[PDB]
């Protein structure tokens, strides 16, 4: 009936002065736009059909044409930025916001879906959706005593659309929009559906990626213990954004970092630092690096949790990106740590894997490692044990690597390597 | 992210 | 030593 229609036939049906012919033609366009292989989105746009679909959204008297036109427009808005712009330029944003209050659940859900796609395009469309007043009717759909009474797919779509209103930077979402969304987001973060949990975590990871004032808004809502619980989930789609949010929070103040430690996050790091997914090990090591960039009592918590042997592990063997983050974690630890904490790092066997990484063809990691060597020597200087460290570096072949770096192309590497040779190996 | 309704 | 935000690390 409405399967495999040409664009010409769809246009003829939509241009008829017959509501049923228009409905049949709109359903045919929806089915064309829903096909797996190459839907003709540009052909539908070029035929001038977006203004027709947008007017059909306002036909309260014909709920099937509202649903078919909403679905057709959701498929166009899900495309490229130019395709999402064509939907916005057709006036679809206020028309979809009016459909959020529809008595038909499948229509309201379609409007939620469409607005998530529009807001998801970037900062300008996200902020334009917010200015048209989408937040109040979106939140009203979730204002129920128990989230469990809502249809599963409907709740997942609402969570995903809210996560897109939290997404993107330059600029970050408006402060008052974030404050308005946050209580519902905290509630979704305690829901038991894995997809709702993943998208709630992604939303929180977006809101905590920026200035420390942005982190504060989130941390003040008391979400850190729930994020640490999700950090220990078995589902990789949940662990990934929960680790990103935790990693983002520890880029903040010493106080914000302390909330992550107090909630018991460090107890999860033996498994995260050995996780079979390289992106988990990488982002877990980045998180560790920002904790070792903290206070001496915070470095001590890393020590007490037995995480220094786990840092020796990732520095010894891991994908190069994780090893570079491990090098940062060590340089941060040696910069802020006490002599006792730095001595403990050497006793855990940091020197040999730190030296082996001086062979890497990455100028940034070389600078980071040479800075760590200098900090370890400064601690050894305070104990008069520089000779014991010099022999250790010589024995694992570290001396040959530092000597070779005296003829390096980079200025900072050349200067730091010549400095170590003259001060401790002459 | 964007998502099509298939 | 100094905190690194997500975009400054990757």
């Amino acid at each position: 009936g409405t399967v495999n229609w040409s664009v010409e036939d769809i246009v003829k049906g939509i241009n008829s002065n017959n509501l049923e012919s228009q409905l049949q033609a709109t359903q045919a366009a929806r089915k064309l736009l829903s096909r797996e292989k190459q839907p003709p989105i540009d052909n539908i746009i070029r035929a001038g059909l977006i203004p027709k679909f947008v007017s059909f959204l306002g036909k309260t008297d014909c709920s099937p044409i509202q649903f078919e036109s909403a679905w057709a427009l959701t498929n166009i808005a899900s495309g490229t930025s130019e395709q999402t712009k064509a939907v916005v330029d057709g006036g679809a944003i206020p028309a979809f916001i009016s459909l959020l209050a529809s008595p038909h659940a499948h229509i309201s859900e379609q409007a939620v879906w469409a607005l998530g796609n529009i807001a998801g395009d970037g900062s300008a469309f996200r902020d334009l959706v917010i200015k048209h007043g989408a937040i109040d009717p979106l939140l009203a759909l979730l204002a129920v005593p128990d989230l469990s009474t809502l249809a599963c797919g409907y709740l997942r779509n609402l969570t995903w659309t809210l996560s897109n209103l939290c997404r993107n930077k330059n600029p970050a979402p408006p402060l008052d929009a974030v404050e308005q969304i946050l209580p519902t987001l905290v509630r979704l973060l305690h829901h038991n559906d894995p997809e709702v949990l993943a998208d709630s975590c992604w939303a929180i990871s977006y809101l905590t990626d920026g200035p420390n004032e942005r982190i504060e808004m989130v941390v003040k809502k008391g979400v850190v213990p729930q994020l640490v619980k999700l950090l220990g989930a078995t589902e990789l789609p949940i662990v990934t954004p929960a680790l990103r949010a935790i990693g983002n929070i520890v880029t903040g103040t010493d106080e914000q970092t302390q909330k992550v430690i107090d909630a018991g996050a460090l107890a999860v790091f033996p498994s995260l630092l050995t996780n079979p997914k390289t992106n988990i090990q990488k982002e877990a090591t980045w998180t560790m690096s920002n904790i070792t960039a903290g206070r001496q009592d915070q470095i001590q918590q890393v020590v007490n949790h037995g995480l220094v042997p786990f840092l020796v592990g990732v520095l010894s063997k891991a994908d190069f990106k994780t090893q570079k983050e491990a090098a940062w974690a060590i340089t941060n630890y040696t910069s802020g740590g006490t002599v006792e904490q730095i001595v403990y790092l050497v006793h855990c066997g940091i020197i040999e894997p730190l030296m082996n990484l001086l062979s890497a063809k990455d100028t940034k990691i070389i600078q980071v490692i040479l800075d760590a060597i200098s900090n370890i020597f400064q601690a050894a200087e305070k104990l008069g044990e520089t000779e014991k460290l010099s022999i250790m570096i010589e024995e694992c072949g570290g001396l040959d690597k530092i000597e070779a770096l005296q003829r390096h192309e980079n200025e900072s590497v050349y200067k730091a390597s010549l400095n170590l040779i003259e001060k401790y190996f002459s | 992210r964007k998502r099509k309704f298939s």
